[PDB]
């Protein structure tokens, strides 16, 4: 009892813990009390516990600095009481620590201390160390001296000391500043599973001695550079406590005959030695490419050699090699066979989501002004990764640096703490920053859960509750379909004429699903073909299976038909070596995976029909030209971007453009605010786009669908019934 | 108690303030 | 296995697969295993190295000196026949073959109970349900679901009792139980090894999932079944067996389910 298992936090907060209700109502505590931890060798912290509604009953919430200062890590357990006599104290003794104080001088306590404790009314132990961010870095301080004891809550009227050379860090403490989990931003999903696998094997060992289980002994991460992988391999190390060991293809390689295998050897056998340990092999398809790739003995052996190593974890408790490459593909096959890295982890490219977040982490130091906006910067920053995002903190951070505080600065040793505190990076740093760094990963596909959502789609209120009963209905009521023995599809195809929001159906459905969007286009399926490496499809589709659940969208099937002349081209048939393994694919994939398929195309007539038999995208819904009422919600969600005078009749418009597809409603929109620009720019040589804007743009926006491919359009709708 | 109550209601200034 | 020869140096691995037969015989009656056979003894022209070249000479004489190593059988795992020097196959040596290949629904049944034996499960466990949707998974594949769905039960029950010390107690494991969740998630995170295979097992489709053709079924069962049901006959009257049928006709007929159909009551792959 009283006993709570250790966890991470989302609150920050370095006096703070969250709890579950029913281990609040357990101890008897109410929201805000003031709890003590007890945890290993004799240490203890004083915190308030708050709620949340992520906290499961069995755990305690808690960040970094409660976890050092108790002296434990993530998955231990801790005793927990109750201590209703905690007060404030009357005078504190905090001085910082000096391996953090570095670059900097100056009254520290008016920058960090003051700022920090000042109306903070925070519980403090002696002898606890606590982190302060600002001015570009991070001080950690120790209290050393208080009048109460041994814990007291510091109010604003208490007189805080600073006076003392800094304090050497102690060999039962670890530095605030070494990377552990909470420096990894993206691939949140990615690190959970790993800490699955890991947590255990190194945190209780006597589970796996005790218990008839087998342990993971390899992870393999892939994904392109600066994505964070070798970032996780030293989190993990540091959070678990096991001793880390560092190896890289090239180093290794760049050793002779005979002194690549034995320093590699010795790395597993320190690593046995230090047990519980982490190996990590950086640049795995450098150090053992595939061995049918190479005719040079010396790579061979190595390959050999490390496949050795690998399967003597059998042998050397408490190991685990992580491993980490650019592509799944590009390494020798034999190491991915069951044992030595059977598991596997796709890292990819962190969402917008994350990528605000890696945003955030990098400036945690930093003093941001108000016009600093890092979600727009995320939203903007495509074919970016993590190494990438934090280039652009610091590049903006010199802007802000180089700006004001050059004028500021002296060549010394060390900076004025109070100046940087006030040094503030603009959004034009920023900026300046996004135009200098170029992404390195912006040829690779970016997968993540889409922002589209269904008020995004004009018009298509029946196709938006089919697609609802396509992906979310078989796994919501997955009783009913087994009650009346029914085969739910595995895909659905899109027909009609172009431009009526295809590709947004797709991704709303995605969305709101809170699944993966993976979008191939035209040219991927063109590139395939041309180059006679429709191999790729198979990289697709486990793509797909990796990131599920996921909706799996193929655009424009025709695409390869229409590049073999479409109507006339060759004598053959529909078939073709993408489509086919395309079509094989989709038959090897089980709805089991949550992966849904998606097709669209504008020209159904000349696509291989086995895509549609049942297995396939059998499911055919038919997308027309919108409505009159929805060609006024394309119309108005479409201006949404511009001002629009009151004086415009966006129905009458719609009743005009009744051959226009939502693609073309779009033009005139871009028309009329073109024409406003330029009248607006004529007058200076305005501040809304009038009718008379609209009404000329009428005059030259054009349907792309000619009445006979109107009319041929529902015909073949018809034609399928 | 009251000084705990005084230092939860700082801790949840801080929270909130970051959160909005 | 390959890795341990092929990274010892010239004239190691040698020496190294020299002393691994003559440890059998001096232990014999012995077994030698060879895993990974295509990476000591690929198809030759796959490796131009003197030293590769060197090695499988090696094994083809030492798999010849098996005249006087009286009682010494060698067996190699390989993935494909096709993949390793051919010379292997030659009389005696490794002529004789056994194509394990991967286990259809039933043997997957039979493999989740086997590496169940020691697990205590939930009255909504049903393994059956599971052989059936472990499509593509091979034996390794299901000893890692038993696994993984066994540590979701230890993080759920063993951890919230709060037990950490050197040993475990055995009525915390005796009440230890793994429900079909647990398993649902394992094959959430389980990725099937063989799903780039082709699946070769005695369908079970029977003719009383066909409607119609009653005439049709009763030809199939003559070109299939009658031939080794009397060879007598055929052998009697001078009838040739037929080697196949052609099916036409408009799609969706059920064309598939006569040829599964067959091979069912037949018990034939
Ligand atoms: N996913 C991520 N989350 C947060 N920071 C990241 C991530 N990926 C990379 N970074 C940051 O980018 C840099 C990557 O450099 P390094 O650790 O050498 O990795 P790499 O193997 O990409 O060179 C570090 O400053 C790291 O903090
Ligand atoms: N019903 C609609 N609602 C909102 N936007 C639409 C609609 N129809 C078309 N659009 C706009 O037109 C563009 C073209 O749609 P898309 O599905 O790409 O057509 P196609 O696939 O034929 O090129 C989309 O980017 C979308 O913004
Ligand atoms: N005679 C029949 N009785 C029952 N079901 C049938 C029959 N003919 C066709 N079907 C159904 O049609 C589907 C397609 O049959 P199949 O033989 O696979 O087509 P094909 O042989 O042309 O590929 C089958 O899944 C089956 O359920």
């Amino acid at each position: 009892p009283n006993r709570l298992i250790v966890d991470e936090a989302i609150n920050e907060d370095n006096s703070v813990v969250s709890l579950s209700q029913p281990k609040m109502d357990e101890l008897q505590l109410f929201r805000g009390d003031t709890v003590l931890l007890k945890g290993k060798k004799r240490r203890e912290a004083v915190c308030i516990v708050l709620s949340d509604d992520t906290c499961s009953d069995e755990k305690i919430r808690m960040n970094r600095v409660v976890r050092n200062n108790l002296r434990v890590r993530l998955g231990d357990v801790i005793s927990i009481q109750p201590c209703p006599d905690v007060k404030y104290g009357k005078r504190i003794h905090v001085l910082p620590i000096d391996d953090t104080v570095e670059g900097i001088t100056g009254n520290l306590f008016e920058v960090y201390l003051k700022p920090y404790f000042l109306e903070a009314y925070r519980p403090i132990r002696k002898g606890d160390i606590f982190l302060v961010r600002g001015g570009m870095r991070a001080v950690e301080f120790k209290v050393v001296e208080t009048d109460p004891s041994p814990y007291c809550i510091v109010a604003p009227d208490t007189v805080i000391h600073c006076e003392g050379e800094p304090i050497k860090r102690e060999d039962e403490e670890e530095s605030l500043n070494e990377v552990g989990y909470d420096d990894i931003g993206g691939c949140r999903k990615q690190l959970a599973q790993i800490k699955e696998m890991v947590e255990l094997p190194l945190r209780h060992p006597a589970l796996f001695k005790a218990i008839g289980v087998k342990p993971p002994r390899g992870i393999l991460l892939y994904g392109p550079p600066g994505t964070g992988k070798t970032l996780i391999a030293r989190a993990v190390a540091n959070e678990t406590g096991a001793f880390f060991f560092l190896i890289n293809g090239p180093e290794i390689m760049s050793k002779l005959a005979g002194e690549s295998e034995s320093n590699l050897r010795k790395a597993f056998e320190e690593a046995e030695k230090n047990a519980p340990a982490i190996i990590f092999i950086d640049e795995l398809d450098a150090i053992a490419p595939k061995r049918e790739k190479t005719h040079g003995e010396v790579e061979r052996r190595i390959v050999s050699q490390l496949l050795t190593l690998m399967d003597g974890l059998k042998q050397r408790a408490h190991v685990i090699v992580m491993a980490a490459t650019n592509r799944p593909n590009s390494i020798d096959p034999a190491l991915r066979r069951f044992g030595r890295f059977d598991r596997e982890v796709d890292i990819g490219i962190p969402d917008a989501t994350g990528r605000l977040e890696i945003l955030q982490i990098h400036t945690k130091n930093m003093k941001l002004a108000d016009d600093v906006d890092l979600e727009q910067v995320a939203n903007e920053t495509h074919g970016h990764v993590g190494a990438d995002l934090a280039a652009l903190c610091s590049e903006a951070a010199l802007q802000a640096i180089r700006k004001k505080m050059d004028l500021i600065d002296l060549e010394d040793e060390t900076i004025d703490a109070e100046v940087m505190n006030s040094l503030a990076v603009t959004m034009d740093d920023f900026r300046w920053a996004l135009s200098q760094s170029n992404p390195s990963a912006l040829r690779e596909t970016v997968v993540e859960v889409p922002q589209v959502t269904w008020e995004d789609i004009g018009g298509l209120e029946d196709v938006k509750r089919e697609l609802q009963e396509l992906v979310q209905y078989p796994v919501e009521h997955p009783d009913k379909f087994l009650k009346f023995g029914m085969t739910p599809s595995k895909g659905v195809l899109f027909y009609g004429p172009p431009g009526c929001g295809k590709t947004l159906l797709a991704k709303a459905i995605a969305n709101e699903c809170q699944a993966n969007f993976i979008s191939i286009k035209g040219p991927e399926l063109l590139t395939m073909w041309f180059g006679e490496s429709e191999a790729n499809v198979r990289e697709i589709f486990d793509k797909a299976r990796q990131a599920a659940p996921c909706v799996l969208f193929f655009d424009e099937l025709d695409s390869i038909a229409k590049a073999r002349g479409g109507n006339i081209g060759d004598g053959g048939g529909a078939a073709d070596r993408v489509i086919n393994q395309i079509l094989t694919e989709m038959d090897g994939m089980s709805t089991k995976k949550n992966v849904f398929i998606i097709g669209a195309t504008n020209r159904p007539d000349i696509i291989d029909p086995a895509i549609l038999r049942p297995g396939r995208l059998d499911q055919l819904i038919y997308i027309p030209l919108p409505d009159e009422k929805s060609r006024v919600a394309i119309l108005k969600a479409n201006l949404r971007k511009s001002p629009v005078a009151k004086d415009v009749d966006l129905e009458f418009l719609a009743k005009m453009t009744n051959g226009f597809s939502g693609a073309d409603l779009t033009e005139i929109c871009q028309r009329a605010c073109k024409l406003a620009i330029r009248e607006s720019i004529e007058s200076e040589i305005v501040p809304e786009i009038r009718r008379d804007h609209f009404e000329e743009a009428m005059r030259f926006a054009r349907r792309s669908v000619s009445d006979n491919d109107i009319r041929k359009y529902e015909m073949f709708a018809q034609t399928l019934q | 108690t009251n000084e705990a109550q005084m230092a939860a209601a700082a801790a949840l200034a801080r929270l909130e303030q970051k959160q909005s």
